[PDB]
């Protein structure tokens, strides 16, 4: 479960580089289930402002499939390490921006990835009447 | 690690962090332009000085970064935007002084009121109350008066700040490295080592001047016809062989022209262009007009307005107790948030502006992709010129045939041709001197061709002989009439809208170019044909990454501005206006004055 822009969701799906799938959401090639999203210009969208809602776009490199990018360490071009608000060390999340007020694709999109993996355990998660006294098969628990 | 990859992430740093910051500057603009109270103008100049300071503040960190290293050009423009400094490079006295002058004009233009002389209770400002009667009263004394008053109270009091503008904003010339005020008019246009898509400066003055030429001769036709209806509305004011007087051309300066139709319809026995009362006909309101409008951009290929446009947008005009101003302005803020603030009425104008309106906002939309200072057009002109694109195209008979009024047997008989033609060129022509002289007297100033006291003498000199205009009674050195217009007492240039009215005849052509437009220049529709929407659409999104040479060649294959196109719109007209005036005088003579005899 994650909210995006708009134009993130596009970014989460296989194939699809983008810039938030490199440092972020990284999207797999195979493991992949469903992908289902709706709009929230009402909850995480706030006319007047509400920004617990940011976004990292500098890491030293890409990401792997579903990896989880959490620790907050600012970013430099060649390391070494910084002092800020020294130059080129630029805050890594930086606040979404999306308000009632605004159009479509900037409007901050639900998105949830359904990974499915098959049959490394039995099978957990998925989705008539009688008759009497005629020959039937069966089919119980 | 190398410089260019640093200075592309703090430009997308910058646009990140510059998206939102623009983005609540122009929601308190936006506020105050649906709401004005005394709380909203204190929300729209915390977050404006936030995006002023911040524009500075980070061209500390942009200027820090070598311009001279990246060979890109798409970068390179947004480096420079950076490490321009605005207006707050002087020293620390003059800048606030010179940008407090600024705000003081701004002020007293627009409050300023003018009252009776036997009544000093009888007081009104600008707009309305002069304009409206400086375009439709048939009495001398009375636009006369209000030429003068408007002049007298306030010019007099914006000419000691023009005084102190002059030499404070050349001084903000001379520290940024420009030659005048016109260099820094004639570096908006500024494109540099594209080498063969590149533009110098006084090229500009060169432009002007070289295709205002081929204005001098038609506006000299039109101006010895208005001459002449003026002399019939007004008889026994003007000489034959004369100038204008300056409160009879529709407003107050001379400027726009179309209000002189109803005292210059050549033929007025023949059905009206002015659709106006067939809008009033169909009980039509604003936002009939505006989805009317979109159904004209969808028919030229561009696409429908989205949620923000109709969630957020002013389209009325309320008069309550939530006033505002109504000045149909088209509003980028980012964030998908595109508006226009509009107050309508049921006028074939106001449904021409807004197409104008709606052009921009479409334009905008077609540049949403750039990066955000790049988020604006590749000129100053282009914005203006394309906006006023969808009005010429739908002005047309062609268009009015295809709305649902003007019941669709509508002749083609020359005359009402010829009156479209004429009532058009009133505006599209007679704009030009006073575009053509008014920037090129700025210049004068700035530059120093006038001294600082023969301001006032060279204006309407200038407009003797240059627009054909004469002021009625004389102006001392108290006045300055250039400073009590608005562009001139709120920072704008004034040859955009030179650069608009040829950039709009060519794209005029290049739009009819691929529609297979068969008729003369003048009956074109680019209705219902999207080649041309795309054809103006790999040009209306490019923005500042690429210069106006370029899309300009991608446009209409030409690489200089270029008027032919008008004079090719206007050359039937042309010969008519050879036909009819020649039982009167073709030009006007600058020693002739209302106060001369």
């Amino acid at each position: 479960s994650f909210v995006v822009k708009g134009d993130d969701v596009r970014q989460i799906a296989p194939g699809q580089t983008g810039v938030i799938a490199d440092y972020n959401y990284k999207l797999p090639d195979d493991f992949m289930g469903c992908v289902l999203a709706w709009n929230t210009r009402n909850i995480d969208a706030t006319s007047t402002g509400n920004y617990n809602y940011k976004y990292r776009y500098l890491r030293h490199g890409k990401l792997r499939p579903f990896e989880r990018d959490i620790s907050n360490v600012p970013f430099s071009p060649d390391g070494k390490p910084c002092t800020p608000p020294a130059l080129n060390c630029y805050w890594p999340l930086n606040d979404y921006g999306f308000y009632t007020t605004t159009g479509i694709g900037y409007q901050p999109y639900r998105v949830v990835v359904l990974s499915f993996e098959l049959l490394n355990a039995p099978a957990t998660v998925c989705g008539t009447d009688l008759i009497k006294n005629q020959c039937v098969n069966f089919n119980f628990n | 690690s190398t410089i260019e990859e640093q200075a592309k992430t703090f430009l997308d740093k910058f646009n990140h962090e510059a998206e939102d910051l623009f983005y609540q500057s122009s929601l308190a603009s936006w506020n105050y332009n649906t709401n004005i109270t005394e709380e909203n103008v204190q929300n729209m100049n915390n977050a404006g000085d936030k995006w002023s300071a911040f524009l500075k503040e980070q061209s500390t960190l942009a200027q820090m970064y070598p311009l001279q290293e990246i060979q890109n050009l798409t970068v390179k423009l947004q480096l420079q935007a950076l490490q321009q400094n605005g207006s707050s490079v002087l020293s620390e006295d003059k800048s606030k002084r010179l940008n407090t002058i600024l705000n003081t004009m701004s002020t007293i233009y627009s409050t300023g009121k003018v009252c009776n002389p036997d009544n000093p209770q009888e007081c009104l400002l600008l707009e309305p109350g002069l304009n409206e009667i400086m375009a439709n009263s048939l009495d001398y004394n009375e636009r006369l008066w209000a030429w003068e008053s408007w002049r007298s109270e306030v010019g007099k009091q914006l000419r000691p700040l023009y005084e102190e503008y002059v030499v404070l904003k050349n001084e903000m010339a001379r520290a940024n490295h420009y030659e005048d005020y016109g260099d820094y008019w004639r570096g908006d246009y500024e494109v540099n080592g594209v080498d063969g898509y590149d533009y110098s400066r006084g090229q500009l003055i060169e432009d002007v001047e070289h295709t205002f030429e081929e204005i001098k001769p038609l506006y000299e036709h039109l101006h010895a016809y208005v001459r002449a209806k003026l002399m019939n509305a007004y008889p026994s004011y003007i000489s034959p062989i004369g100038c204008l007087p300056a409160h009879l051309l529709g407003d107050m300066w001379g400027r726009f022209w179309t209000n002189l139709y109803s005292l210059t319809v050549p033929f007025g026995q023949k059905p009206n262009i002015d659709v106006t009362d067939a809008m009033v006909d169909q009980a039509w309101d604003a936002q009939r007009i505006f989805k009317e409008a979109e159904k004209f951009f969808v028919s030229v290929g561009l696409p429908n307005m989205t949620q923000g446009f109709w969630e957020n947008s002013m389209l009325t005009d309320p008069g309550n107790v939530q006033k505002a101003v109504c000045h149909p302005t088209a509003w980028d803020l980012g964030k998908g948030d595109f508006r226009i603030l509009m107050c309508t009425k049921v006028t074939m104008d106001d449904f021409l502006t807004a197409h104008h309106e709606m052009g921009h906002i479409q334009y905008d939309m077609a540049y949403a992709a750039q990066p955000f200072l790049l988020r604006n057009g590749a000129n100053e002109g282009f914005h203006e010129a394309v906006g006023e694109i969808m009005s010429l195209s739908a002005a047309t008979p062609k268009h009015l045939k295809s709305i649902g009024l003007l019941s669709p047997d509508f002749q083609e008989d020359n005359e009402t041709e010829i009156n479209f033609l004429l009532k058009q060129a009133l505006t599209i022509v007679g704009t030009l001197p006073f575009t053509y002289m008014l920037e090129k007297w700025r210049w004068m100033v700035f530059k120093g061709e006038i001294p600082k006291d023969q301001w006032m003498k060279k204006w309407w000199e200038m407009k003797r002989e240059i627009v054909g205009v004469v002021e009625p009674v004389p102006h001392d050195e108290t006045y300055c009439d250039p400073a009590s217009l608005f562009h001139v007492s709120n920072d704008y240039s004034f040859i955009r809208y030179y650069t608009r009215t040829l950039y709009q005849f060519q794209f005029q052509e290049a739009l009819c170019q691929a529609a297979k437009h068969e008729g003369p220049l003048h009956k074109c529709d680019i209705s219902n044909s999207t080649e041309a929407g795309q054809k103006l659409f790999n040009m209306l999104r490019l923005g500042k990454s690429e210069p106006w040479t370029l899309a300009l060649e991608n446009v209409v294959g030409a690489k200089n501005m270029n008027v032919r196109p008008l004079l090719n719109y206007f050359e039937p007209l042309f010969t008519w206006l050879k036909d009819q005036n020649k039982n009167s005088f073709v030009g006007w003579s600058t020693d002739w004055s209302p106060y001369a005899d």
